[PDB]
């Protein structure tokens, strides 16, 4: 259970498992919707949705081989999946069809195509998926103009002027050796597969990908999308967090956790060790919620989000969850803290531990392209049993404790009282 | 008057109901805030206020 780099102007990483059954190849780039600007966004879902078209993946079944690919804020992934005795096809594949032809992929008639069947995918998201675009709102008015704004998915106006050319634009400027790791995971050994390259030549481009003006920067803020045709409320709220790559960056994690998430239909979530469920359930002010820690290279947010059909009891629903925050500044307990940490290492252990190969490729080339290297996971684990309650009061009173928040919501958010109101709560005046 | 003509009952008797009314007035402020309440206040355009609202 240990990953190992090698360089060669190619950075090569492999997390080799010998009981597995399958082999996952791939090559991920550091650049992500956080990259591209408002004219020109969705141009990386249109090139994931180009490898995933119908005669790449027409061409790759005849040899028995997987794709999948992934848009996320800081980078992209193209995976190539295998049976153990057939990597170097993979690889072969990999750069036949991707890194140097790609003249029969970018064609008139795949584009038009591709550029269909994408449009329809994010008009529908728009449409019936409330709790994930209020999410995507909420870093939208979180961010304003900075980067971090822009949605993964792209826009349906700023998606429609898309042509070849941008395509190929983005391509020169993004798709770069220095800009790029080849990853392994799976039953597959490193010198394998450093061999395999080495046999071949096996680079994309050079470097010098452009610089970002802007950094991001959180704005406290709100923005109000409502709907009274629909049958309930949908509302999330953030505080600014910490990035990855920060001291605090499992203590923000440590405190998420002590809050949790529920289900008001499913009886042992019922039953949770959290102090603010004795109020909420007496009068079921909510359907489920649950706390994020969400860590990007600049910035993050901390926060909830809630979905809910008693539309007449709303401020008493956010009255509450902030109040049970201030606690953190104040008087968390110790029993409250062990709780977090042994369930903290449960989620982590079941993420960095499942049986997807394609899982941990973008989990392992996401870590290298920003640390150079892994952190393991028996590493990550002394760092959350060292930390104690006076480390969690210190990062409470200096990223919750009178400070300016972000939220979003649909739905039916009459209820919903004015910003000030909400802002006033992050504070108790009787400490 | 109490009497034929402004005099001293007339002067103690107005001095009682002085100190009285003030309470009554208190009481039909109350009755005219019940009377608000139902349909709260009016604004200084003349149509409905029930779409935005502040506390
Ligand atoms: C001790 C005397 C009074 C007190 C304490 C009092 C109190 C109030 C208060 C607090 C309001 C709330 C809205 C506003 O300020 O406009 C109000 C509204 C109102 N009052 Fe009075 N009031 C008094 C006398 C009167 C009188 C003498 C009249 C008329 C002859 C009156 C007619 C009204 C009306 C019509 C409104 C509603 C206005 C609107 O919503 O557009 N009140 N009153
Ligand atoms: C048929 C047979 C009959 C024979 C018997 C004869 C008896 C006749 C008289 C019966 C007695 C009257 C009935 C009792 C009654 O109406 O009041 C007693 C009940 C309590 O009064 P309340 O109206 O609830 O308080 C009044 C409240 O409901 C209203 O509150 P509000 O004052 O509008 O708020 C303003 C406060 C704001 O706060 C501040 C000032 O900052």
């Amino acid at each position: 259970a240990e990953v190992t780099q090698l360089s060669n102007g190619i950075v090569v990483a492999t997390e080799h498992n010998p009981s597995a059954h399958t082999a996952s190849v791939g090559v991920v780039f550091g650049s992500g919707a956080a990259n591209e600007n408002p004219y020109n966004n969705g141009v990386s879902n249109l090139w994931k949705n180009i490898f995933l078209s119908k005669e790449n993946s027409a061409v790759a079944a005849k040899e028995g081989l997987a794709l999948s690919s992934n848009i996320s804020r800081d980078f992209q992934s193209y995976i190539v999946s295998s049976l153990p005795g057939s990597t170097d096809k993979s690889l072969d594949f990999l750069n036949q069809s991707f890194i140097q032809q790609k003249a029969n992929l970018l064609s008139s008639s795949n584009f038009e195509a591709t550029k269909k069947s994408v449009l329809k995918q994010v008009q529908d998201f728009e449409e019936n998926d409330h709790p994930n675009r209020v999410l995507e709102h909420l870093h939208s008015t979180a961010f304003q103009n900075t980067p971090l704004s822009l949605p993964t998915r792209g826009t349906l106006e700023s998606l429609e002027n898309l042509v070849v050319a941008d395509l190929e634009s983005f391509a020169n400027n993004h798709f770069l050796n220095s800009n790029a790791v080849v990853v392994g995971t799976g039953n597959i050994k490193h010198e394998d597969l450093v061999n395999s390259i080495e046999s071949k030549n096996l680079s994309l481009q050079t470097g010098t990908k452009p610089v970002l003006k802007k950094k991001a920067a959180f704005l406290g803020s709100e923005v109000r999308l409502r709907d009274d045709t629909l049958p309930k409320a949908w509302i999330s709220l953030a505080v600014e967090g910490e990035p990855v790559n920060s001291p605090n960056y499992f203590v923000a994690k440590l405190a998420a956790q002590i809050f949790g998430s529920y289900n008001a239909f499913e009886p042992a979530s019922r039953l949770q060790g959290i102090k603010l469920l004795d109020n909420i359930q007496e009068y079921q002010l909510c359907d489920n919620f649950n706390h994020f820690s969400l860590s990007y290279k600049d910035s993050g947010l901390w926060g909830f989000s809630t979905a809910t059909r008693n539309v007449t009891m709303i401020d008493d629903l956010i009255h509450f969850t902030l109040k049970q925050w201030n606690r953190l500044t104040i008087s968390v307990t110790d029993t409250e803290v062990e709780r977090a940490k042994s369930l903290l290492k449960l989620q982590l252990g079941q993420l960095y531990e499942s049986g997807n190969p394609v899982n941990d490729a973008n989990l392992l080339g996401a870590e290298v392209l920003i640390k150079g290297s892994k952190l393991s996971l028996g590493e990550a684990f002394k760092k959350i049993d060292a930390i104690t309650v006076k480390d969690v009061k210190a990062w409470a009173g200096k990223r919750l404790w009178d400070q300016d928040i972000a939220i979003a919501g649909t739905g039916q958010i009459e209820g919903l009282l004015d910003y000030m109101r909400i802002r006033s709560d992050m504070s108790m005046m009787r400490w | 008057w109490g009497g034929f003509s402004v005099s001293n009952p007339t002067i103690q008797r107005f001095f009682a109901l002085h100190y009285l009314v003030p309470f009554i007035i208190a009481a039909m402020v109350i009755m005219h805030l019940m009377a608000l309440h139902i349909h709260g206040s009016s604004n200084p355009l003349g149509i409905t206020g029930n779409l935005d609202r502040i506390p």
